[PDB]
């Protein structure tokens, strides 16, 4: 009997903290979220998991969320802890900006944040947290970047990154179909030419989904940032394969 | 395996067992109290056993005055009850003197329940193991009861009952009550009123009392007063007659 | 302004003025100067306004939660908690204030905390920019243990006086009498005080 | 039993907080409670049980007004929603009102109030509340709105639900006889028929406690000069306003 | 059980063993009597000579706190002087602020309280004696005895200890044969005998018995230590009736 | 010395039908040495604008800490703040400051999204408010501007004779201010649409 | 006071700084550098109270450099500029605030464009073409009134502000021991010790 | 700065001018000294303006916080012992002078909080500029209970003594009617004495007078 995984404060023979690897396995029982980089814009796709007849829907959300004028996420795990982190993500952001009156950088906000998630898994009575996220945004040091960070505090940039439930699939069809230059109306297909592929339902619904896009070019010096309506949805998503 | 050993967790039925324990200690006191309300008056009753040839039964009592306005009685043990008595005594000092007006019976108690939650859910302090009963003549309700217990409960009785004997001196008086179809006794002096409850209590248990086996308290138009030793005699013997 | 409080046969009798200047402007000419901690506890307060009222509602406080405690408080008593305020704090407050009330043994007893909460029981006080013109009077004209009105017709003529050469101080008089029958009050207009 | 639903700070293997269910028993235990969402008007009930019919029930409120503007509701551990309600009340106050010059939407109330019930998972020490709320209110820019709060700290908006003993069912008579348009006179009926299967006691005025956001009341100020300041949405029905409309089946 | 380790959890039955158990601490130590004349009131405690290399007159078990209370326990010792410390500052900032020396009545609460508090936390050790002390204020003299669970009363005479039994017995008796106020001398006298009787327990240890006394007519409202002469006396105005 | 008059300048608005214009001079300078003609004073969040005259360090402050404020409403509401909600704000946040004030005097201006009405309104140092039908004035050249707007001001003016009554206002108060001028700028605010406009003015 | 001036030309920005340092009655030296480099192409003056003045120039250019190897990206002037300003702006309603004045000017390789911020300590900031802390101002601001253009080379600047200094110590009663030159652009910074050597 | 109040039967007035002054010049000229604690609790405040607005602010909020929970109607002395207690708290370098006046389940009230914390009764009280003018308007035509109407019309007769005789004090009138067993009446403008007549020419420019540097056309959202 007795093991080691009691709490996040212990290290089992091997070096391991459990208490860290579970919170990273709450993960999988959340709803399948993307995001697909483009050669002019970025996609975020997540799949609403919570469901019933009379769930408000079409005001609130709930996986998708705007930290920055520039930058979006992606949330996928613990409803709460989530909250808790958008929110201080939202007051660090605007720190920068106030001192250097200047917009943050992704990376800089990513680091930040993964430094705090850092934290909950070295000091006594404290509890990760069960949040996994996909950093979506543009500063005019890196272009448009995708990153992700998980419970145990690490990120990592992705060209197009899958987290969430049945993420083996999610991920292994794009690591298929993804052409490393792609426009973004691909990445909104290949968006749902993966969601779909990756859900139970009888059929994928458009009240159960969630996008957002960024884009900018010459026209606009800068960055446009759009969080699709269940309008334009239901609509797009017929425009593919749905009746 | 000892759910049941801390105040704070809760069992697999939300149930936090510690907080029901401190009740059946609100018993092992063995003595009986039950207060009703006239039309200008409030009377509480309670038995007072003196099991000891030393003891001097002047400070052997359950009823103390908080304030110049309502009257306290307590079921459980003299220590725990005694320090409950002082807060509530001492918030009603400090009511008074931040509103410029003296605290109802109603609040008090909700400052207690309240007290005894926070008392209770931040987990300082282990719970005191006594039901406190508050009477007095509100000028915007005038006979009021209210009774709080230790899981931070409370609640408005048209008279009630506590002790080894709660339904017995309680249906006893649903049947009296179930008769005259109103919520209160009806007489102009409380005298009477007290001859009401010691001779609707006798009824219940099956016992004689003299001035000394029992204890009264009673509260008029803004003055609490605790009934006297040799007086108490006196409506024991008006009412031994006029059966 | 003008307040004392006289002790004799019964028990003790505290009165004072109404007026209440700021400046040579007067703010409220009908003033109750005569404050109440408790039953068979008053006091006459002097010197600042916002002060002496605060410490009051505090002194009262604290007795409030001593009786229901430690049972009804003495005199001796209130005059302390009255001090301790007084003195821990002689740099910012201005407080004049005479403290009287009844008790059944002691009779009724007398208790004066100037500035400094230096406290003092004399036969009876006299406290208020007034009082300095009735050091004749008062003094001169004060037998010991007097009856309830063979001295209300001392409180009458002293602060007679006070109100006649201290402008500061007048209005109508007021006086309470704390005795074993409880309390009274009383009110003698200027029509009359001057009369005489 | 495991060995890891004994902690607010840890993770079960799979992935699951345990305190917390266990938390959210207490409430899947709690009375009967229901809100629907009208067109024109949002409804809360909640049931009442006596321990003896010699305690007066008519001191101690079930439905409660946070804001003139919003009103809540619960289903769990009585105590905890006491005073639960009292830090909403304040947290209405010093974080919005106080800044602001006016009252909170009922979208950030309902997430100020999250707050606090999120601190008591966060740390160990203290226990969760095992109470679980309805809050339904209005505010001009979002129209009418319903939403669910849980020990968790996670909240969820509805058009109709409840939670209780008898909410399998309940949520499920619900779901039948739902559709946009109602209006709140409609969903005060609703309401009842479906408070009613919920209960083995009776159904007169008293046993039933439920009020309702709709239309401002210029009578329910107490003052009346300035224009702007027109009156509280949230009535709490009384005793009679209900039996009437019970009559009317 | 699970029940008799933490200091402040509730047994089943509403049961703090942690605290009872601190009671059988008490009733092992040496035998303290309280007797409460007419006017002041009688202290006496059972010293024990364990060798004859124990300088006597040394080694005082009563303290007086202000200059009016008597003071007297059994149990621990060092827990003992510790009560009264803080009896003696409760006593003193009282004194400082009201004027007149504290109401003996008033003294218990605060000790009581103090007590009452050591049975709330579980990270602290109830106290473990048995107090008896009184003195004599402006409503006369009053004598209390209280006890580790902060519980405590008024008594017309009292004692605590290994043997205390006969304390009471050989106690209740003078009440009954002089039902209205014993003797102020008298006390002191009947004090020493008490002992004795009680010390039977010990007999094979030889002992030093230590009497004070507080009273209105031969203290003169201070509390005394009774030594010189009429200590002598007492002791053989008992040695006498040991016969 | 007084500490709002060390930079000098001047803020003025006004209400007409379907709009509101506001405007301000664009000096910044050390006691009499003047050392810019660049420094704007008024700023904006969403259609909300303000202008804030005194302590040049506290007006760049306070900017960045409305702006800073407004993105974080924005956010949470999932809307932009409106013109009273606002005022309500800057009235509190500069009274959290009571015994240690940010020297300046703002004064807000725009149109109601949803009912469409004109707004304005002026506060001094510790906060107090101060809504009015027809105009607002702040700075050193204070006393000028309402002898201007106590004038020229009409009720109910049509945008573009707006712009031409709070021009003049502006202008001539600064032309009788020794530490305001320099240049101007004007704005003319309507529910869509918003013109900006800098005048010709002494540089002097 | 010190003399601190500054100007923005074509593409670049330099710095003037009188050399002198004096404690009351004596001058404890005539080749002092009130420069310091907080990073490869921002450069900042400073001039105020005695001790005040360099604890916090050593201060911030710590801070950047701390960013600088963090982020392995340089800060702009413009965000550099700002950084200050918010230290200073803290620093007025503080115990005790940094007495200090300053100029930066550095090249924002990113726009490839020069810019030179000038800030007081109450944390007033200000972008202009040229600056000037103290009575600095008032013997100088005409004569760059009159001949500036922002087309200058880095060449016609240094003539200009040679005509400013030899007014400086025409009309100026203190002798400030003359001033040190430095210019900042696309390579960096470099100082024209030949304003010295002349 | 210019207010009174007085009770007569039913409840209880107090009026306040609208003039906010800042040196000789005027800032407001339609300013308002009335606020609301609660419902049927108003106050008036003299003095520093921003100062009397906000305190009212936060002790109204609590009281509303205090009824809440409590279940009573605020009481008038809750209302003064919170105010004078935070008054005092800060030995008065929060310049708030007030007329505290309302209606409780306990009868009508009016109390006058000066700076320091010092509080005083009567049934008819002035505070302000022009307090003096105001209160030889109320030692001449007082008379104990008094018509609503004549409650009214005194106290709006104080007023107006003090519009024209002082120079802190002017423009219009505000009252507030605080009726037992009956709602508030707020009265903005019971009275309007002053009304600049019309100029004498118009002073619109045409169009093109001033001259322009530059325009554009500013962006907003994203």
């Amino acid at each position: 009997s007795r093991r080691y995984d009691s709490r996040t404060t212990i290290f089992s023979p091997e070096g391991r903290l459990y208490q860290v690897e579970y919170a990273l396995e709450s993960i999988s029982h959340a709803g399948t979220a993307i995001g697909i980089m483009a050669s002019d814009g970025i996609v975020l796709a997540a799949e609403r998991k919570v469901t019933s007849t009379l769930l408000e829907q079409d005001t609130s959300t709930e996986k998708l969320y705007k930290l920055n004028d520039k930058i979006a996420v992606a949330v996928a795990g613990l409803t709460a802890d989530a909250e808790i982190l958008i929110n201080t993500a939202r007051i660090h952001a605007q720190n920068y900006l106030k001192t250097y009156n200047e917009d943050i950088p992704v990376e800089i906000l990513v680091r930040r944040l993964s430094d705090i998630k850092q934290g909950y898994t070295q000091h006594g009575g404290l509890r990760p947290f069960g949040v996994s996220f996909i950093y979506a945004g543009y500063d005019d040091r890196y272009g448009y970047q995708l990153y992700t960070s998980n419970p145990s505090g690490n990120y990592t940039g992705w060209k197009a990154i899958s987290v969430g439930a049945n993420t083996s699939a999610a991920q292994t069809l794009l690591q298929m179909d993804y052409k490393d230059d792609m426009k973004v109306d691909d990445a909104i297909e290949l968006a749902l030419k993966t969601l779909s592929k990756t859900t139970d339902s009888s059929a994928l619904t458009y009240d159960r989904l969630e996008f957002a896009t960024i884009r900018k070019g010459a026209n606009d010096g800068e960055v446009y940032q759009k969080i699709f309506k269940p309008q334009e949805i239901k609509d797009i998503l017929v425009k593919t394969g749905i009746t | 395996a000892g759910y049941d050993r801390h105040i704070t967790i809760f069992s697999p039925e939300g149930r936090l067992y510690q907080v029901e324990y401190a009740f059946k200690a609100t018993n092992q006191t063995n003595i009986n109290s039950l207060a009703v309300r006239g039309k200008d008056c409030t009377v509480v009753i309670s038995q007072k056993k003196v099991p000891d040839k030393l003891l001097d039964p002047t400070t052997v009592s359950y009823i103390f005055c908080i304030s110049r306005t309502i009257g306290m009685v307590v079921n459980g043990p003299i220590p725990d009850a005694r320090n409950a008595a002082l807060r509530a005594k001492a918030e009603a000092a400090e009511f008074r003197y931040k509103y410029g007006y003296d605290m109802p019976c109603d609040v008090l108690a909700k400052r207690m329940a309240n007290l005894s939650q926070i008392y209770t859910q931040r987990a300082y302090m282990r719970p005191l193991g006594v039901i406190l009963t508050f009477v007095s003549v509100d000028e915007e309700l005038g006979p009021s009861i209210y009774k709080t217990d230790p899981a931070g409960y409370y609640v408005g009785y048209k008279a009630t009952a506590t002790g080894p004997k709660q339904q017995e001196i309680t249906t006893n008086l649903e049947n009296h009550f179930k008769k005259s179809k109103i919520d209160h006794i009806n007489e102009e002096s409380w005298e009477k009123v007290v001859e009401f409850a010691i001779t609707h209590m006798i009824d219940a248990l099956g016992t004689e009392f003299s001035k000394n086996d029992l204890e009264v308290g009673v509260a008029t138009k803004d003055k609490f007063f605790t009934l006297s030793a040799e007086n108490i005699e006196e409506r024991l013997v008006a009412i031994a007659e006029q059966d | 302004t003008s307040i004392m409080a006289v002790t004799f046969k019964d028990g003790v009798i505290l009165g004072a003025d109404s007026r209440t200047t700021t400046g040579a402007y007067i703010a409220n000419r009908v003033t109750d100067k005569l404050t109440r901690v408790h039953d068979k506890i008053w006091c006459c307060r002097s010197g600042s306004a916002a002060d002496t009222q605060a410490i009051a509602d505090i002194v009262q406080y604290h007795l409030e939660l001593y009786t229901s405690q430690y049972g009804t408080p003495s005199t001796e008593t209130a005059a302390s908690v009255f001090k301790e305020l007084c003195y821990e704090n002689k740099d910012n407050l201005t407080a004049g204030i005479i403290v009287a009330g009844y008790d059944d043994k002691n009779k009724g007893e007398v208790y004066t905390i100037p500035l400094g909460g230096s406290v003092h029981k004399l036969p009876y006080a006299i406290a208020g920019s007034g009082s300095t013109f009735i050091y004749g009077y008062c003094d001169k004209n004060f037998r010991e243990n007097m009856s309830k009105e063979e001295t209300v017709d001392f409180i009458k003529h002293s602060l007679s006086q006070a109100i006649k050469w201290d402008g500061s101080s007048g209005g109508v008089i007021r006086m309470v009498v704390l005795t074993a029958a409880g309390v009274e009050r009383l009110i003698f207009y200027p029509d009359e005080y001057e009369q005489l | 039993t495991d060995r890891y639903s004994f902690s607010l700070t840890t993770f079960s293997p799979s992935g699951k907080l345990g305190q917390i269910d266990y938390a959210l028993t207490a409430v899947k235990q709690g009375v009967t409670s229901l809100g629907i969402k009208a067109t024109n008007g949002v409804v809360i009930a909640t049931e009442k049980k006596s321990s003896s019919p010699l305690a007066m029930s008519e001191t101690l409120s079930k439905v409660s007004l946070l804001t003139p503007d919003i009103g809540a509701v619960y289903s769990g551990m009585g105590p905890d929603y006491r005073v639960l309600v009292d830090k909403s009340r304040k947290v209405a106050h010093t974080s919005y009102k106080r800044i602001y010059g006016e009252y909170p939407p009922t979208k950030l109330l309902v997430s100020e109030v999250a707050k606090i019930m999120q601190e008591a998972t966060q740390s160990g020490g203290v226990r969760p509340f095992g109470v679980s709320l309805l809050i339904a209110g209005h505010d001009e820019f979002n129209g009418f709105s319903l939403y669910q709060v849980d020990p968790s700290g996670s909240y969820f908006p509805w058009k109709a639900t409840a939670i209780g003993k008898g909410s399998v069912a309940a949520k499920t008579f619900l779901e039948k006889r739902w559709n946009d348009e109602l209006e709140l006179e409609d969903a005060i009926h609703i309401a009842l028929l479906t408070l009613k299967e919920s209960v083995e006691g009776e159904f007169n005025g008293d046993t039933i406690e439920l009020a309702i956001i709709g239309d401002e009341n210029p009578d329910l100020l107490g003052y009346t000069g300035i224009p702007t300041d027109k009156g509280p949405r949230f009535r709490k029905l009384t005793s009679q306003e209900i039996n009437d409309r019970l009559e009317a089946l | 059980t699970g029940y008799d380790l933490s200091n402040s959890v509730f047994s089943p039955d509403g049961r703090n063993f942690q605290v009872e158990y601190a009671v059988k601490a008490v009733e092992n130590g040496t035998t303290s009597i309280g007797i409460k004349c007419n006017d002041g009131v009688v202290f006496a405690v059972e010293k024990l000579i364990t060798s004859k290399l124990l300088v006597p007159q040394k080694n005082v078990k009563i303290q007086v706190v202000d200059r009016h209370i008597g003071c007297v326990y059994s149990g621990l010792i060092p827990d003992g002087r510790h009560l009264v410390n803080r009896g003696r500052e409760e006593a003193a900032s009282f004194k400082k602020l009201y004027k007149t020396p504290i109401p003996i009545p008033a003294f218990a609460d605060r000790l009581g309280q103090y007590v009452q508090a050591h049975t709330l936390y579980n990270s602290v050790r109830p106290f473990g004696v048995s107090t008896i002390f009184g003195g004599v204020d402006k409503n006369g003299a009053h004598l209390y005895m209280l006890e580790p669970s902060g519980s405590y009363w008024g008594y017309k005479g009292a004692a605590t200890g290994k043997g205390r039994q006969s304390a009471k017995a050989e106690l209740e008796k003078l009440v009954d044969h002089h039902p209205e106020g014993l003797s102020a001398r008298e006390a002191v006298k009947q004090a020493a005998k008490i002992i004795y009787l009680a010390h039977e327990d010990n007999k094979e240890k030889d002992f030093e018995l230590e009497i004070s006394w507080c009273s209105l007519s031969e203290t003169n409202g201070l509390h005394k230590f009774v030594k010189g002469d009429l200590l002598q006396e007492a002791i053989d105005f008992a040695q006498k009736e040991i016969n | 010395s007084d500490p709002s008059s060390i930079n000098g300048g001047i803020v003025v608005a006004m209400t007409g039908k379907d709009c509101v214009a506001i405007a301000c001079d664009l000096r910044l300078g050390s006691q009499s040495l003047g050392v810019s003609n660049k420094f704007e004073k008024i700023f904006h969040y969403g259609h909300v604008f303000l202008g804030i005259t005194g302590l040049a360090t506290d007006v760049t402050t306070l900017n960045e800490m409305f702006r800073y404020k407004t993105n974080l409403y924005k956010l949470k509401e999932e809307r932009a703040i409106e013109p009273e909600t606002f005022t309500q704000l800057v009235s509190s946040s500069l009274y959290e400051r009571r015994f240690g004030p940010y020297f300046v005097g703002p004064v807000v201006a725009g149109i109601n999204s949803k009912s469409g009405k004109p707004f304005i309104a002026g506060f001094d140092l510790i906060g107090c408010i101060d809504e009015a039908k027809d105009f607002i004035v702040s700075g050193t050249a204070s006393d000028q501007l309402f002898g201007m707007c106590e004038s020229l001001y009409e009720p109910n003016l049509e945008p573009e004779d707006l712009f031409e009554t709070i021009s003049q206002a502006l202008l001539n108060a600064a032309d009788r201010d020794a530490l305001s001028g320099w240049g101007a700028v004007v704005y003319i605010i309507k529910k869509d649409e918003v013109v900006k406009r800098y005048l010709k003015m002494r540089q002097d | 006071m010190d003399i601190i001036l500054g100007i923005r030309v074509q593409d670049s920005v330099i710095l003037a700084s009188s050399k002198a340092v004096t404690r009351g009655i004596s001058v404890l030296k005539d080749s002092d550098d009130k420069t310091r480099q907080l990073s490869p192409h921002t450069l900042m003056s400073f001039a105020g109270e005695a001790g005040d003045t360099v604890q916090f120039a050593e201060y911030i250019q710590a801070n950047i450099q701390l960013y600088s190897i963090r982020e392995d990206y340089e800060l702009s002037p413009q965000a550099v500029s700002s950084f200050v300003r918010q230290e200073l702006a803290k620093s007025i309603r503080s115990r005790r605030p940094y007495q200090v004045n300053v100029l930066i000017g550095g090249y924002d390789k990113k726009k490839n464009k020069p810019e030179l911020y000038q800030i007081d300590y109450l944390g007033t900031k200000v972008e202009l073409p040229y600056g000037a802390h103290g009575y600095s101002g008032f013997y100088t601001f005409s004569l760059l009134d009159h001949h500036y253009r922002p087309d200058m080379t880095t060449e016609e600047g240094l003539d200009l502000l040679k005509l400013c200094v030899q007014e400086l110590e025409k009309r100026m009663p203190m002798d400030f021991k003359g001033v040190i030159v430095k210019i900042v652009d696309k390579d960096g910074i470099r100082q024209v010790d030949d304003f010295q050597a002349q | 700065t210019t207010i009174v109040g007085v009770k007569f039967n039913n409840g209880v007035v107090i009026a306040a001018d609208t003039r906010s002054t800042q040196g000789p010049i005027v800032a407001d000229k339609n300013c308002a000294k009335l606020h609301r604690i609660s419902p049927k609790i108003w106050c008036a405040g003299a003095g520093t303006a921003a100062d009397t607005e906000a305190v009212t602010q936060l002790i109204g909020s609590n009281i509303e916080l205090h009824s809440l929970y409590t279940s009573r109607e605020p009481r008038v002395v809750s209302a003064l012992q919170m105010l004078k207690q935070h008054l005092f708290k800060y030995q008065g370098h929060i310049g708030a002078y007030l007329i505290v006046a309302g209606v409780d389940p306990t009868g009508s009230h009016l109390f006058s909080i000066h700076a320091h914390g010092s509080t005083d009764v009567g049934y008819y009280l002035s505070l302000g500029s022009g307090s003096l003018a105001a209160m030889a308007v109320l030692e001449s035509h007082w008379k104990q209970d008094l018509t609503k109407e004549e409650a009214i019309k005194l106290a709006s007769d104080a007023i107006q003594a003090g519009i024209w005789n002082d120079l802190g004090s002017g423009s219009n009138v505000d009252v507030c009617v605080m009726e037992i067993g009956k709602d508030a009446e707020y009265l903005r403008n019971y009275l309007t004495p002053n009304v600049r007549e019309e100029k004498q020419k118009s002073y619109k420019f045409p169009r093109g007078t001033t001259a322009v540097l530059k325009e554009s056309i500013v962006n907003i959202c994203d």
